[PDB]
Parts: C-alpha cells; sequence; structure tokens
DNA sequence: CAGTCCCTGTTCGGGCGCCG
DNA sequence: TGGTCGGCGCCCGAACAGGGACTG
C-alpha cells in the first residue's frame, strides 16, 4: 500500500501539549460529538485512553448562517511546539502582491486535509479531550489519524500535493495571486463583483472534482486607509487643552523623531488656572499647521522583519471604537487602523473585541503572511469566557493580556 | 472475579527504573488483616506470589472504614510513581445534584473490589512488587505483585475511569434512554421507565457489568430514597449536603481552621451565605500546623454566625431544562459577595459565594463582574447553560462603568433587583476642567538608598505646600501628595500630574485597596462634588510643572 | 545603553475540604 | 505510632513576569 505519510517531530527537548481542555456548551457538546462520531466512523479519529498524556482544547462553531457547526482545536499550544518543520524546513515565500488585490475572496478547503494520512507515531500529540455536562461522565478522548485542521504541518505537508492541483487554474489565470494559510485559501484579482465573483465559483468546479469542498465575503485592505495620528481642530486654547495636546506630541514623538516641541512648550511658564484661555504666537500657530503635515506622512524605521513576531496593542475609546496598533518594535508601527460597530444590532464589548481581534488578524495574514501576538485590553477571566462565542476563525492568534490607563488612547482618538 | 476487559499499556520514564525501598515495620494488627487478605486476594489471582527473579519493592499498609469491619490495602507507590510514565487524567470535574434532572427512577450502585477488578498489563505487574512482614518477625515476609489496579498507584483512576466508561460502552449504547451518572465505580442510574420497567433495566445493567466481571454487591440503594450520592442525599424532589458537622473547640491550631474554612466552604454550596474572609484571614502567617493561633474577633463572630445558619435545615432542588436558570448575587460586604441559582422563586438548585478580592486597586463593580464570571462558568459546568441574572447594581451605574472604563467589560442578560447593599460607583472624575476651581499642580519624589524623600503642590491662585515624608517611594510620594491636595482644598478642585501611576489608580474610580493610604484617598474624593485630573509630561519643563519637582527635588 | 528599584500581575506549589 | 492515589474547590505563600521610574 503505496501511501507517504511524511514522518515529523517536535523540536528537541520539547514534550507535546498537555493543555486541560475547557468547559462547553449543551449546544457545543451535542455537535462536537456528534462530530466525532462521524470522524471515527471514518477512521480520521479513533477513541483514546489516559496512557497518552498530551492533549488540546477543542470547541466549535457554528458559522456564516450554515447553521451548521464545524469543530477546532486550539493547537496553539502544539503548533509552538512542533518543531521548525514548518518554519526552517518548509517556510512560505510571501505572496506580498496580494496586498494589491481590487477583490480577494477567502474559503476554508482544509476540509481536504482528512484525506491525508498522518505520521502515526506523531498521531499521540492531536488527542484532545472532550468533556460532559454536570460531569455525568469522564471525559471522552480521541487522536487523529489523517490530516488535523488548524495546525501547522497539516497544510504545509499538504501544499505540495496542493500546488499540483492548481496547475490547470493556477496557469490559466496567472494574473491572480493564490495564498493558502492553516486551512483558508486566499484568492485575490482584480476583477468586478459580476464577474470575479463569478470565477471563484469556477475554481469550485475545479476542486471539488479534483477532490476538496467547501459550503461581504470579500476584501480589499488595502483599499482602506489608515487614519493617521489626527490632532485637534480648534479656535481658542485653554490651560489644560494646551497642556494635553502637549503631553500627546510628547510620545505621538518617537513615532516621528522630527515634531515640534518648544513653541508650544513656550505658551506656560507659571502656575496658570485651566479654565483660562490664552490662544497663540503665529510660531506655535505654525506648528499646529507645522506637526499636523508628520500626521500625513508616514512614519519611518518600518521594515517587515520576519524574523521577530508580529505584534499589536488594541484601544477601547467610544461606540465601537477601537484602534489597531500592529507593529514590530517600539513605535515601529508597520501599520494601523480601527473597526467600529457596523450600523447594525449594537452588540457588546467582547463580542466586538473579538471581531475586532479577527479583522486586524485577518489582514495581518494577508499584509504579512502571518498573524498577530495581541496584547489584550480585557481581564483574563472575561476573555476566556466569552470569547469562544463570537468566533468563526477557523484559526486562533495567540495572546497575551494586558491593563493599562489611557490617555495613551487619546492620540488615535 | 477479574476482568476481560482490555489491558491498558503503560511504560517507565524514559530510562528510568522499579521501586526497590523496603517495608516500614507495621502492627500487629495490619499485618493480620494484610494477611487474611493477600491470603483471598491471591487465591482469586488478584496477585501473584514471587521469588528471588523480582529485584523490585515497596511499602504497604492497611486501613479501615466507615463502619466497616473492612480494611483497604493500600501502597506507598510514591517512588514508583515518580519513575512511572505519566497519563491525562480524564475525570475532568464533579457531578452536582444541581445539574441532575427530575427522573421517575433513580438507583444506586457501587462495584465491588472496584480496582482490583481491572487487569494490570502483565509487562508493567513486574514493578507493583511488594513485601508483606511476619509478626513473629522471624520467617522473612512473602512477596507478591499485583494482576490488577494497585491501591494507590498513580495511574490507577484515570484507567479505572476508563476501562469503566468502555464497560459500559455498549449498554448505554443500547440504552440511550438511561442516564448513568459515573464517579469512578460509583453508579447512578436515572431512568424514566416505571418501576416495573425501571429496576428490570436495572438488572440488565448489573448482570452486564459482573459479566464483564464487575459486581454490583447489595450496597445497591433501590426504594432507597433518600438515595446517598456523592455526598448528598437525594430525595424525590430536593437534595441536601449530608450530615456536615463543624469542630467545638477550645484553643484553635492551625490545620484546625483549615478544617474549618474547608467544611464551611462545604457547606456553601447550599446553607448561603456562610462566609470566611476573617477565618481565612486568620491564616496569613504561615506556620506550623500543630501551632497555637488566636482568634480575632472578625473571626470569633464570622465563626459563631455560619456556625448558626448550618443549624436550620436547609436543601436544594433539581433541575428543569424547560425553565430559566437564574441567579441572584448580594453583596456581603468588605469584599465577599453571596449567591444563589433557582428557577421558582424560593426553590433554588445551588448556592454560594465570591470572596477572592482580584487586585490592589478594584472597586465593586469590578469584583461584581468579577463574580458574574464565576458564577457562569461554574454554570455552564453543571447545566451547560448560562443563567440569566438578577443584580443589585443600577441599570444606569452600569451603562456608565462600562461605556467609560477603558477595558471591554460584559455582562449577560441582566436585570436589576432593588435589594440594598446596592452596588454604586462612590464617585465621578470630571473630564472636563471645572471652572472657578483652584488649580493644583502636584508631585513629590523621594531617595534611593537614603530613607525619606517629599510631596508637595502649588495653585495657580497662589498657595504653597510641601511634607517631609519617611520611608516612601517614587510611588508612595505621588500620591500621599494628591492626598492632601483634597483635604487642603473644597468641594470643586483641579490636580494635575506627570506621573500615570496615580493617574491609572484613580482612573479606575476604585474605591477599595490594600494600601490605607489609597483609602485616605477615595474617602476624601467621595466628600468632593467636583474633581479632574489630568497629565502632562514630566521633566519636559511645563507650565506650573518644574515649579513642583524643585519645591521637591530637594 | 546598562544595571536598578519601585509596582502591578501572573503562575505554581502547598494544606484543608468533598468524592471515589 | 504513621504512612497511597486521582478529580474539583477554597485560601495562602512563594516564584516568577512586565512595566514604569530612576541610577551608572
Ligand atoms: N482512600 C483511597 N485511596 C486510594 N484509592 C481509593 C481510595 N478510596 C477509593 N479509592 C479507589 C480505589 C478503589 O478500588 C476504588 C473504589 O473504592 P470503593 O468504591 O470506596 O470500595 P471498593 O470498590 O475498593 O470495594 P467495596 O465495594 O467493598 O467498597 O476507588
Ligand atoms: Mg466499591
Ligand atoms: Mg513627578
Amino acid at each position: 500500500s503505496p501511501i507517504e505519510t511524511v514522518p515529523v517531530k517536535l523540536k528537541p527537548g520539547m514534550d507535546g501539549p498537555k493543555v486541560k481542555q475547557w468547559p462547553l456548551t449543551e449546544e457545543k457538546i451535542k455537535a462536537l460529538v456528534e462530530i466525532c462520531t462521524e470522524m471515527e466512523k471514518e477512521g480520521k479519529i479513533s477513541k483514546i485512553g489516559p496512557e497518552n498524556p498530551y492533549n488540546t482544547p477543542v470547541f466549535a462553531i457554528k458559522k456564516k448562517d450554515s447553521t451548521k457547526w464545524r469543530k477546532l482545536v486550539d493547537f496553539r499550544e502544539l503548533n509552538k511546539r512542533t518543531q521548525d518543520f514548518w518554519e526552517v524546513q518548509l517556510g512560505i515565500p510571501h505572496p506580498a502582491g496580494l496586498k494589491k488585490k481590487k477583490s480577494v475572496t477567502v474559503l476554508d478547503v482544509g476540509d481536504a486535509y482528512f484525506s491525508v494520512p498522518l505520521d502515526e507515531d506523531f498521531r499521540k500529540y492531536t488527542a484532545f479531550t472532550i468533556p460532559s455536562i454536570n460531569n455525568e461522565t469522564p471525559g471522552i478522548r480521541y487522536q487523529y489519524n489523517v490530516l488535523p485542521q488548524g495546525w501547522k504541518g497539516s497544510p504545509a505537508i499538504f501544499q505540495s500535493s496542493m500546488t499540483k492541483i492548481l496547475e490547470p487554474f493556477k496557469k490559466q489565470n496567472p494574473d491572480i495571486v493564490i495564498y493558502q494559510y492553516m486551512d483558508d485559501l486566499y484568492v485575490g484579482s482584480d476583477l468586478e463583483i459580476g464577474q470575479h465573483r463569478t470565477k471563484i465559483e469556477e475554481l469550485r468546479q475545479h476542486l471539488l472534482r479534483w477532490g476538496l469542498t467547501t459550503p461581504g465575503y470579500e476584501l480589499h485592505p488595502d483599499k482602506w486607509t489608515v487614519q493617521p495620528i489626527v490632532l485637534p481642530e480648534k479656535d481658542s486654547w485653554t490651560v489644560n487643552d494646551i497642556q494635553k495636546l502637549v503631553g500627546k506630541l510628547n510620545w505621538a514623538s518617537q513615532i516621528y523623531p522630527g515634531i515640534k516641541v518648544r513653541q508650544l512648550s513656550k505658551l506656560l511658564r507659571g502656575t496658570k488656572a485651566l479654565t483660562e484661555v490664552i490662544p497663540l504666537t503665529e510660531e506655535a500657530e505654525l506648528e499646529l499647521a507645522e506637526n499636523r503635515e508628520i500626521l500625513k506622512e508616514p512614519v519611518h524605521g518600518v521594515y517587515y522583519d520576519p524574523s521577530k513576531d508580529l505584534i499589536a496593542e488594541i484601544q477601547k475609546q467610544g461606540q465601537g471604537q477601537w484602534t489597531y496598533q500592529i507593529y514590530q518594535e517600539p513605535f515601529k508601527n508597520l501599520k494601523t487602523g480601527k473597526y467600529a460597530r457596523m450600523r447594525g444590532a449594537h452588540t457588546n464589548d467582547v463580542k466586538q473585541l473579538t471581531e475586532a481581534v479577527q479583522k486586524i488578524t485577518t489582514e495581518s495574514i494577508v499584509i504579512w503572511g502571518k498573524t498577530p501576538k495581541f496584547k489584550l485590553p480585557i481581564q483574563k477571566e472575561t476573555w476566556e469566557t466569552w470569547w469562544t462565542e463570537y468566533w468563526q476563525a477557523t484559526w486562533i492568534p495567540e495572546w497575551e493580556f494586558v491593563n493599562t490607563p489611557p490617555l495613551v488612547k487619546l492620540w488615535y482618538q | 472475579p477479574i476482568s476481560p476487559i482490555e489491558t491498558v499499556p503503560v511504560k517507565l520514564k524514559p530510562g528510568m527504573d522499579g521501586p526497590k525501598v523496603k517495608q516500614w515495620p507495621l502492627t500487629e494488627e495490619k499485618i493480620k488483616a494484610l494477611v487474611e487478605i493477600c491470603t483471598e486476594m491471591e487465591k482469586e489471582g488478584k496477585i501473584s506470589k514471587i521469588g528471588p527473579e523480582n529485584p523490585y519493592n515497596t511499602p504497604v499498609f492497611a486501613i479501615k472504614r466507615k463502619d466497616s469491619t473492612k480494611w483497604r490495602k493500600l501502597v506507598d507507590f510514591r517512588e514508583l510513581n515518580k519513575r512511572t510514565q505519566d497519563f491525562w487524567e480524564v475525570q475532568l470535574g464533579i457531578p452536582h445534584p444541581a445539574g441532575l434532572k427530575k427522573k421517575k427512577s433513580v438507583t444506586v450502585l457501587d462495584v465491588g473490589d472496584a480496582y482490583f477488578s481491572v487487569p494490570l498489563d502483565e509487562d508493567f505487574r513486574k514493578y507493583t512488587a511488594f513485601t508483606i512482614p511476619s509478626i513473629n518477625n522471624e520467617t522473612p515476609g512473602i512477596r507478591y505483585q499485583y494482576n490488577v489496579l494497585p491501591q494507590g498507584w498513580k495511574g490507577s483512576p484515570a484507567i479505572f475511569q476508563s476501562s469503566m466508561t468502555k464497560i459500559l460502552e455498549p449498554f448505554k449504547k443500547q440504552n440511550p434512554d438511561i442516564v448513568i451518572y459515573q464517579y469512578m465505580d460509583d453508579l447512578y442510574v436515572g431512568s424514566d421507565l416505571e418501576i416495573g420497567q425501571h429496576r428490570t433495566k436495572i438488572e440488565e445493567l448489573r448482570q452486564h457489568l459482573l459479566r464483564w466481571g464487575l459486581t454490583t454487591p447489595d450496597k445497591k440503594h433501590q426504594k432507597e430514597p433518600p438515595f446517598l450520592w456523592m455526598g448528598y442525599e437525594l430525595h424525590p424532589d430536593k437534595w441536601t449536603v449530608q450530615p456536615i458537622v463543624l469542630p467545638e473547640k477550645d484553643s484553635w491550631t492551625v490545620n484546625d481552621i483549615c478544617k474549618l474554612v474547608g467544611k464551611l466552604n462545604w457547606a456553601s454550596q447550599i446553607y448561603p451565605g456562610i462566609k470566611v474572609r476573617q477565618l481565612s484571614k486568620l491564616l496569613r502567617g504561615t506556620k506550623a500546623l500543630t501551632e497555637v493561633i488566636p482568634l480575632t474577633e472578625e473571626a470569633e463572630l464570622e465563626l459563631a454566625e455560619n456556625r448558626e445558619i448550618l443549624k436550620e435545615p436547609v436543601h436544594g432542588v433539581y433541575y428543569d431544562p424547560s425553565k430559566d436558570l437564574i441567579a441572584e448575587i448580594q453583596k456581603q460586604g468588605q469584599g465577599q459577595w453571596t449567591y444563589q441559582i433557582y428557577q421558582e422563586p424560593f426553590k433554588n438548585l445551588k448556592t454560594g459565594k465570591y470572596a477572592r478580592m482580584r487586585g490592589a486597586h478594584t472597586n465593586d463593580v469590578k469584583q461584581l463582574t468579577e463574580a458574574v464570571q464565576k458564577i457562569t462558568t461554574e454554570s455552564i459546568v453543571i447545566w451547560g447553560k448560562t443563567p440569566k441574572f438578577k443584580l443589585p447594581i443600577q441599570k444606569e451605574t452600569w451603562e456608565t462603568w462600562w461605556t467609560e472604563y477603558w477595558q471591554a467589560t460584559w455582562i449577560p442578560e441582566w436585570e436589576f433587583v432593588n435589594t440594598p447593599p446596592l452596588v454604586k460607583l462612590w464617585y465621578q472624575l470630571e473630564k472636563e476642567p471645572i471652572v472657578g476651581a483652584e488649580t493644583f499642580y502636584v508631585d513629590g519624589a523621594a531617595n534611593r538608598e537614603t530613607k525619606l524623600g517629599k510631596a508637595g503642590y502649588v495653585t495657580n491662585k497662589g498657595r504653597q505646600k510641601v511634607v517631609p515624608l519617611t520611608n516612601t517611594t517614587n510611588q508612595k510620594t505621588e500620591l500621599q501628595a494628591i492626598y492632601l491636595a483634597l483635604q487642603d482644598s473644597g468641594l470643586e478642585v483641579n490636580i494635575v500630574t506627570d506621573s500615570q501611576y496615580a493617574l491609572g489608580i484613580i482612573q479606575a474610580q476604585p474605591d477599595k485597596s490594600e494600601s490605607e493610604l489609597v483609602n485616605q484617598i477615595i474617602e476624601q474624593l467621595i466628600k468632593k462634588e467636583k474633581v479632574y485630573l489630568a497629565w502632562v509630561p514630566a521633566h519636559k519643563g511645563i507650565g506650573g510643572n518644574e515649579q513642583v519637582d524643585k519645591l521637591v527635588s530637594a
């Protein structure tokens, strides 16, 4: 039986994923199980015991109003341990041309991986445990035989046979740039919605009769300008109204080593009343139209170093007011942006912060070919309590939690 | 007897060998029983004798049980475990009466000689080597090894549990309609059949189990309502924790206090509002669990208070999914909180508390949301649903704190419940300078290796002050300073700072902190009817800024 | 730059409780 | 005399961890 289960190993001196599974929902377990049921009946997974000390959290999320749940796993802790099998051996050539695509389309197809038998000597890590309500029964475990969606090598190993499934439509339409991340595939082009959409539907008839299957949907991240660090636009300035735009430009300075201080630092040198109005001279008034030009001029010191991890920071402002801090180093903001709750049913803090962690990453992956390391503004407990609720990203960005006073949020406000 | 179930594969820690520790002598009493057991155990094949070819050995002992002529035979496998590979525990949490749905028919079964019915793998058996001493301290001990999961082996648990689930796998599969709460070897069969048909299925289940080597002796709760299960008492329509006796004593040692808090923590699931803060507080000065510790007033009371609650019998009900799951919570003060979940007023499912003070600078609305999570998580663990809430915090005090806080805090579907002590932000902070208000410029500092430092302010209407601080730090100053700029100011003030440490602290409107000084700032803060607080860079020579530096930099 | 303090969080282990 | 194991909970202490502020 000439198949080819590619051998793989974890980094040197690295055990496997031993991460406790977390609480689910009635609805979530009922589907999460109904799934693994079929999934075993088709040898993708196989029940396993206690003697396998490896575990990864799992859960599901209905999606797109398919009103059909999809199974997902936080292989995060694994991909970190799964050795550079995904790094220094089988990297990914940055198709930087996708930034320009008029209209790109994303479509999950990893649903093909489950036809790619995984190295058995490795399967022992894909172990995930399902729980039961009120702890009626002990954890029902399982393992992976085929390729586990949402994993590092899961896409890497398949890509080879992938590219070869692409040649017919990827060479009869080389104008388009086709990128594959984790499970989702990206097809960015320039055609109009009347045409461009009718074609993604052809790339279907090609991939379904070639194996793969899949059930505003488009994107144009570049078609959206990062909102620069705007300043106030008044015609009278108070003692604080000034001391504020002062301390703001004192920090909004390391982003632009060239930004004027003294002319507006001069307007005060004595203990004055905050209410008091004291407009400016022509030099400090020209500094308002000057240090206001550095804020339309793209910062300089931005080098996308794939050698380091894409970090980010976020901000809670007001009425769906969140802001993008995509950077690789201190003040080295590669790109920044925002996100406001649309003119639809007004949701809540977390519900959005999540989309506003998903949206910001959807781009990070297109504009860079990878995902951030979000510095989160929410509380651990909180995040972990509902985050899983509002998520449809077949992947999971790494992240941390952080609490730090605003007035630093002003600069993006 | 012993089960045909598939044995389980266990290896040892890479490059590690078996135990080789001797048997620390035991009473002429335990030996008498160990020799009375193994006799049977070996006769039943649960253990095979061994000779010189077995290089390993580990000690064992015995235990009596709750009013039982029976002894439990244990093995001090501490060493082996260390050298034994490690498994993934399959026992996720614990079942809870409150998560049981009302059933037409219940039964409870306890598999006999549970572990000893599950076969240990043929290869590993070699390490479970032990030695059973002689009484006349003459004849060299007799040696054996287990052929079944040993009592006290790091792995027995997850294995048994696993082994068990697989044994019931077929029955549950062919009897989808019978709920079977299983915990270790403890079975609770819930059915909606009539006594007739249920008792019949109960036999089927039994025979099945025995046929797989699992005996279900008559220690099987039948028409036993109240059933005894997981430490409760299951009645036809309510349930309750078993007799939970506290220790009445005079002089209290430290673990003693430990047993109390533990128990009261056990009580806290149904007797509502047990409180522990002042008793747990009583256990910070980490010491000997044989060391006498004094009892405080706040403690002494908290004890007797709860001790009373435990006198009035209480109970809880079962779960009905065709009816909303509610949870209400109330403040018990000083950072503590109590709560209950019900579906029908006065007939609640479970009660509980939340006494953890997460942070050093938070308020009640922080501690309230901190609790709403505790309850959701937990709630999902039990009903796999998330409760609607009833909270003692105004429908606005919330639309304030959140739309106003810098973090995205969220609370599920919730209503208001006017039931003091309500929860409300103890004060606000003007987000717009207060006209006609003495504009103070505050700051201070102290020295690294040297003792003191200082802090002070300056008004825009002309006014000067500064104080000599002792043992302070870069922080104990900035704050110590904003403390006076309040008492030394009226209803309307306007302070400013170049620091952010003190800015964020007071940016959360905290009303409770571990640092007395902080409480003093808040304390005053509550008194003033308007206060603004902006920030401007430090050592960047800003108006009214530098003056303050110098006045203190000295 | 560093080497430092302050401070705020986290994580982890330990003890007791409850269950088997 | 005393001593085992696994699960979960509570609380406490210790060891981390990252900022911000200063010193050399
Ligand atoms: N104190 C303990 N130490 C280690 N394991 C225990 C302990 N108590 C219970 N167990 C584990 C091992 C047991 O085989 C299993 C079941 O114990 P249990 O149901 O209370 O009695 P048993 O099944 O060993 O025989 P019996 O039916 O006569 O009570 O749970
Ligand atoms: Mg038993
Ligand atoms: Mg200062």
